């Protein structure tokens, strides 16, 4: 029937996906891991595991020789590398095939065929897709810049024959600024890098990035699946994708699907892969690139096609034909996917954080929600790997149902111990341009021109947040009064009719009066009446409240006796300081002392010898990042950074002996 | 005489919120816990004027008997709080842990945190490598009710952790080592 044993050459949720599929198929799965990944989820889910190497991936997941030893040691029949590590490594596939192990993925012909841009462009010309002509020559005269454009098209770009970074580049539409752009570049470019030869080609406006997936067959067949819209991205990495685009009608889907197949059938791509198109504002589709590997955006198409990509790839690798025909591939609903990273969205959209996970709870009780995660509580996330936490997939019958369900899943998704990007995901999906669909590949750069700031509350939302924060504050104060009965010292419950609170938010102090009538708190927030009803179970990480009929979920992340309470509301953490009327009136007498933030100066906490320094000047440093390792009394002590920045100077080196308080490293 | 007689009969809590000199400095030494207020409270027998007159050493008020010294180096004060308002707010919450008398059982208070839940986060805290340190506090926080822990002397004798918490509503005391 199928394989008896498959080895997976990857880690994390992609390895978990294969392990689950194999178990469904009745196939034993072998995992590989590094020494630090020995307790990761995919290692425990697999049937057998082999340790390959140490923490850095170059010696554990890219060490093809050590992996080959594991493959034969366990008598594995086929290898599925997933994506990333050795999915395009020809030397691995070559030496793997030399040993008659079935490789699941492209063959080496497809990897080399798309090895560079020349073969890819030639394929698009042969398969007949698009690849819009430019000018195969140098523009020299003042009238050639416009005459050549007139023959090929309208939107015309002027760029240097070699170079980049604005090396005389200008965008032109009509003939007047095309002539002007050329002559400016042709007379001034010679002063930059000594070259004033200009070329012209054709461009598109507000692009959208659209993928079409193709499933190849070893027998020559190939089918195309529904597209994916992948325009929400930062640092050239996607974060949110939608399957049933919006920029395509039935005819466009067929037209572009056939071209994606035409590429696959002309290189004989008998594997699963993706073809990337760019579409302009006028629905003109242009070829961009052909990808050979299971994409990270393959769990969102499955929810509307009803397929299982890993199951299909394994049967094709065994040698079975495709089990479906094109007439059976349709859109059964809508699906949207969000990638959750252990990153700070404020620090230039996604600066990696380092840490351990203390609380973790996936929203699997909600309808239409599928969470694909490679982590479990008590997992560490570190600098050696892309800080992925999970991929959250939500589907529904329509576009509004899938988006609403996604919003709910994000608020019921508990991640604590690291910094995550839920606030960014929760606001983008509710943006008026996203709901309508006016999204370009530079969407986030125009919405957040000064960086990510967090969700901005309106009048009604501030009143609901103040009512929830005030009612929760009182709920804690009432729980504190419920003692077991002491027969010697009777306890008398204070007869408090009203709670008069002073609630400080960002820079305003609000007047809130609350009273309890059982399960409902009647709260007046600056004259506005709200009724907050809940069960007020104070131990649960997810507190469900109803505020004047409006259903909200909030998380209390921290609480202090000094009135500080951290509440996550609509994905954004707000810091509210709740004092009683009396405490707030007397607190004005306290000195507003200002202290110094001394987190950039890293000193030795313990005398001993420095055995490692992870840095040199200029190195980037994250919070929690190990900088120096001092080992005294048979115990390696790691000194970590308390500030995100770069190293300015390394003051003590490995081999030096340091005392208590000595300066080790200075950060910006 | 009263402070000694009351020992073991009722708990005695002292919060110092200003200067303290002369014989007054010994009552916190007879009570069970002593707290201070950062940069506002002092605790010394004689002032800097006497110290300089007796021995040829220079010292100021904050150095001789400041809250930072007694919470970090002498081990006299159990915890310093930022200001008067925060000090009393935390004192009320601390009060809720203790019985009224030694004739009473440890207080038991309504608790919503299920007593039979698992804590998977503990299985991988302790490393297999014998020379790799870990933070004991992660274990303490994950076990105690609702992850609330009252730490005593956070800045003195950091190699041992002591404090109060509640498990299934009942007040308990926690002592542990800090391999870090």
């Amino acid at each position: 029937k199928t394989f008896d044993k498959i080895l997976v050459a990857n880690r994390g949720e992609i390895a978990c996906r294969v392990i689950r599929t194999c178990k469904k198929m009745g196939i034993k799965t072998v995992a590989i891991h590094s020494d630090v990944d020995a307790s990761s989820v995919h290692v425990k889910m697999a049937d057998e595991a082999v340790c390959v190497g140490p923490a850095p991936t170059s010696k554990s997941y890219l060490n093809m020789d050590a992996i080959m030893e594991a493959i034969k040691k366990t008598r594995a029949q086929a290898v599925h590398p997933g994506y990333g590590f050795l999915s395009e490594n020809k030397e691995f596939a070559r030496c793997l095939a030399a040993e008659d192990v079935v490789f699941i993925g492209p063959d080496t012909h497809a990897i080399q065929a798309m090895g560079d841009k020349i073969e890819s462009k030639l394929l698009a010309k042969k398969a007949e897709v698009n690849t819009i002509p430019g000018f195969d020559g140098v523009v020299k005269d003042a009238e050639e810049a416009v005459r050549i454009a007139r023959e090929i098209g309208y939107p015309v770009m002027i760029k240097a024959s070699a170079g980049g970074g604005g090396k005389g580049m200008r965008i032109a539409w009509d003939d007047e600024e095309t002539r002007d752009g050329f002559r400016l570049s042709s007379q001034e470019a010679a002063s930059s890098f000594g070259d004033d030869r200009l070329l012209i080609e054709k461009f598109i406006d507000n692009p959208r990035h659209i993928e079409i997936q193709v499933l190849g067959d070893k027998h020559g067949n190939a089918l195309w699946l529904n597209e994916r819209e992948c325009s929400i991205q930062r640092r050239n990495q996607k974060v949110v994708e939608e399957a049933p685009s919006i920029f395509l009608d039935a005819e466009t889907r067929r037209a572009m699907g056939e071209q994606a197949v035409a590429l696959a059938r002309a290189v004989k791509y008998s594997s699963a892969g993706t073809v990337e198109f760019l579409v302009d504002s006028k629905k003109n589709f242009y070829f961009l690139e052909m990808n050979t590997r299971l994409q990270v955006e393959h769990p969102v198409t499955e929810c509307i096609t009803g397929l299982d990509l890993v199951q299909e790839m394994i049967r094709v690798a065994k040698g079975y034909p495709l089990r479906h025909k094109q007439a059976d591939i349709r859109i059964n609903g809508w699906a949207v996917e969000c990638r959750v990273y252990a990153e700070d969205p404020y620090k230039s959209f996604g600066l990696p954080s380092i840490g351990r996970l203390s609380q973790y709870q996936e929203p699997l009780h909600l309808p239409g929600v599928r969470v694909d995660s490679g982590i479990q509580p008590g997992s560490d996330i570190s600098i050696y790997y892309d800080p992925m936490i999970s991929k959250l997939i939500t589907y529904g019958s329509d576009r509004t149902e899938a988006l609403k369900r996604m919003a709910d899943a994000l608020d019921n998704y508990v991640i604590r111990g690291v910094t995550h990007n839920i606030a960014l995901l929760r606001e983008v999906i509710i943006n008026s341009r996203f709901v309508k669909g006016d999204i370009s590949t530079k969407f986030l750069s125009d919405v957040y021109p000064d960086g990510f700031k967090g969700h901005m509350l309106t009048k009604s939302e501030k009143n609901q947040l103040l009512a929830i924060a005030s009612s929760l504050f009182v709920a804690f104060q009432l729980r504190a009064q419920h003692f077991q009965e002491n027969s010697r010292m009777p306890v008398i419950k204070p007869d408090i009719a009203n709670w008069e609170l002073s609630v400080k938010l960002h820079d305003k102090v609000h007047t809130v009066v609350a009273s309890n009538n059982g399960s409902v708190f009647s709260v007046e927030v600056d004259g506005s009446k709200l009724n907050v009803t809940s069960t007020w179970n104070l131990a649960s990480p997810l507190l469900s409240v109803s505020v004047d009929g409006t259903q909200r979920t909030v998380q209390c992340l921290s609480r202090e006796a000094g009135g500080n309470m951290s509440i996550q509301f609509l994905g954004t953490v707000y810091k509210v300081n709740i004092l009683t009327r009396l405490a707030a009136e007397l607190n004005k007498f306290m000195l507003e002392k200002v202290t110094e933030d001394t987190s950039s100066v890293l000193r030795s906490p313990m005398p001993g010898v420095v055995v490692a320094v992870s840095v040199k000047p200029g190195d980037a440093v994250a919070e929690g990042q190990e900088i120096c390792v001092i080992e005294a009394m048979k115990m390696q002590n790691s000194m970590t950074a308390g500030k995100t920045g770069t190293v300015k100077s390394v003051h003590c080196q490995a081999g030096d002996t340091v005392g208590e308080g000595d300066l080790l490293v200075e950060l910006e | 005489l009263r402070n000694v007689t009351a020992s073991g009969v009722i708990p005695q809590i002292s919060l110092i919120m200003g200067p303290c000199a002369g014989g007054a400095v010994y009552s916190p030494a007879l009570t069970d816990f002593t707290f201070m207020v950062k940069d506002t409270s002092y605790l010394f027998i004689t002032g800097p004027d006497v110290v300089k007159s007796v021995t040829n050493e220079d010292v100021t008020q904050e150095e001789l008997g400041g809250a930072k010294t007694h919470t970090t180096m002498s081990g006299v004060a159990h915890r310093a709080f930022e200001n008067d308002v925060d000090a009393l707010c935390n004192l009320r919450d601390f009060f809720n842990y203790l019985p009224l008398s030694s004739q009473d059982p440890a207080p038991v208070r309504e608790c919503h945190d299920p007593s039979d839940r698992l804590v998977p986060e503990l299985d991988t805290i302790v490393p297999l490598e014998s020379t790799k340190a870990y933070n004991m506090v992660d274990i303490i926080h994950s076990v105690v009710d609702e992850r609330e822990f009252f730490e005593i002397m956070p800045n003195y004798a950091k190699n041992i952790i002591v404090g109060f918490a509640r498990m299934n509503g009942r007040t308990v005391g926690i002592v542990g080592n800090q391999p870090k």
